[PDB]
């Protein structure tokens, strides 16, 4: 059974903890301590694969950059701010890791809300300019989180 | 302050059950994790419960353990069975993001 080290990152409020927990418990966790970091094991059916996710819910390293496969790179439609931090993460992984090919999934989570400051042609634009999937989600009501997990995967068995 | 007991040294296929008591009300606490560091390796997160009741497992002892939360005692616990010698290590409680147990001793021998 084939393992994937997964890490989120993102912005502090993003959801990264309410994507990984909806992920793992299938439940969505409102307000999530901020400061809590935890790895997460869940043995998961992805494209008739059995496998095993090992999925880093960071909290805000060299090291878990390092040992990570794929990284989604997680910001709010409704803050711009942590869409702007988005090429931050990016640049800063592909320092670490010393590729041009790091399995990585940009992530547009709260769709859920209406008061949209980020759409989705700026968040796409950008996705494309680096060559990774984009995929809108809402922790809140489930959508699109494990195809954003699971398209992360799909991008480590390309690499 | 966190009272910590439970550990010990035990055979193969046998039960613990560790503790974690706070001097202060822990109803407030969102949630709870039990961690363990065996020899040679990192810590890892064993268990943990959320708000609403669901329990997350690490794949190693799912079936096994039990988390759980005893708020009007203000007592956290794990209950493990069907001991193996892999789950020997130091037990460490986490009541939310910063109030940390300093550790019980699980020895699990052959
Ligand atoms: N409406 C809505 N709120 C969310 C969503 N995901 C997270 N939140 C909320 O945003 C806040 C921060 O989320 P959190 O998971 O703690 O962000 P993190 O710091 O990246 O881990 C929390 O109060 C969550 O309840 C979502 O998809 N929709
Ligand atoms: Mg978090």
């Amino acid at each position: 059974m084939t393992e994937y080290k997964l890490v989120v990152v993102g912005a502090v409020g993003v959801g990264k903890s309410a994507l990984t927990i909806q992920l793992i418990q299938n439940h969505f966790v409102d307000e999530y301590d901020p400061t809590i970091e935890d790895s997460y094991r869940k043995q998961v059916v992805i494209d008739g694969e059995t496998c095993l996710l090992d999925i880093l819910d960071t909290a805000g390293r060299d090291q878990y950059m390092r040992t990570g496969e794929g990284f989604l790179c997680v910001f709010a439609i409704n803050n711009t701010k942590s869409f702007e931090d988005i090429h931050h993460y990016r640049e800063q992984i592909k320092r670490v890791k010393d590729s041009e090919d790091v399995p990585m999934v940009l992530v547009g989570n709260k769709c859920d809300l209406p008061s949209r400051t980020v759409d989705t042609k700026q968040a796409q634009d950008l996705a494309r300019s680096y060559g990774i999937p984009f995929i809108e989600t809402s922790a809140k009501t489930r959508q699109g989180v494990d195809d954003a997990f699971y398209t992360l995967v799909r991008e480590i068995r390309k690499h | 302050q966190l009272v910590e007991s439970g550990g010990g040294l035990v055979q193969a296929g046998e039960s613990l059950r560790l503790s974690c008591a706070a001097s202060v009300s822990i109803f407030s606490i969102n949630t709870m994790g039990w961690y363990r560091q065996a020899p040679g390796k990192p810590r890892e997160l064993v268990a943990r419960i959320f708000t609403g009741g669901s329990t997350y497992y690490v794949d190693s002892v799912k079936g096994r353990f039990t988390i759980s939360r005893d708020n009007a005692k203000n007592t956290v616990y794990l209950q493990m069975n069907q001991l193996k010698p892999e789950d020997t290590g130091v037990y460490y409680c986490r009541l939310g993001a910063d109030y940390w147990g300093q550790g019980t001793q699980v020895t699990v021998s052959s």
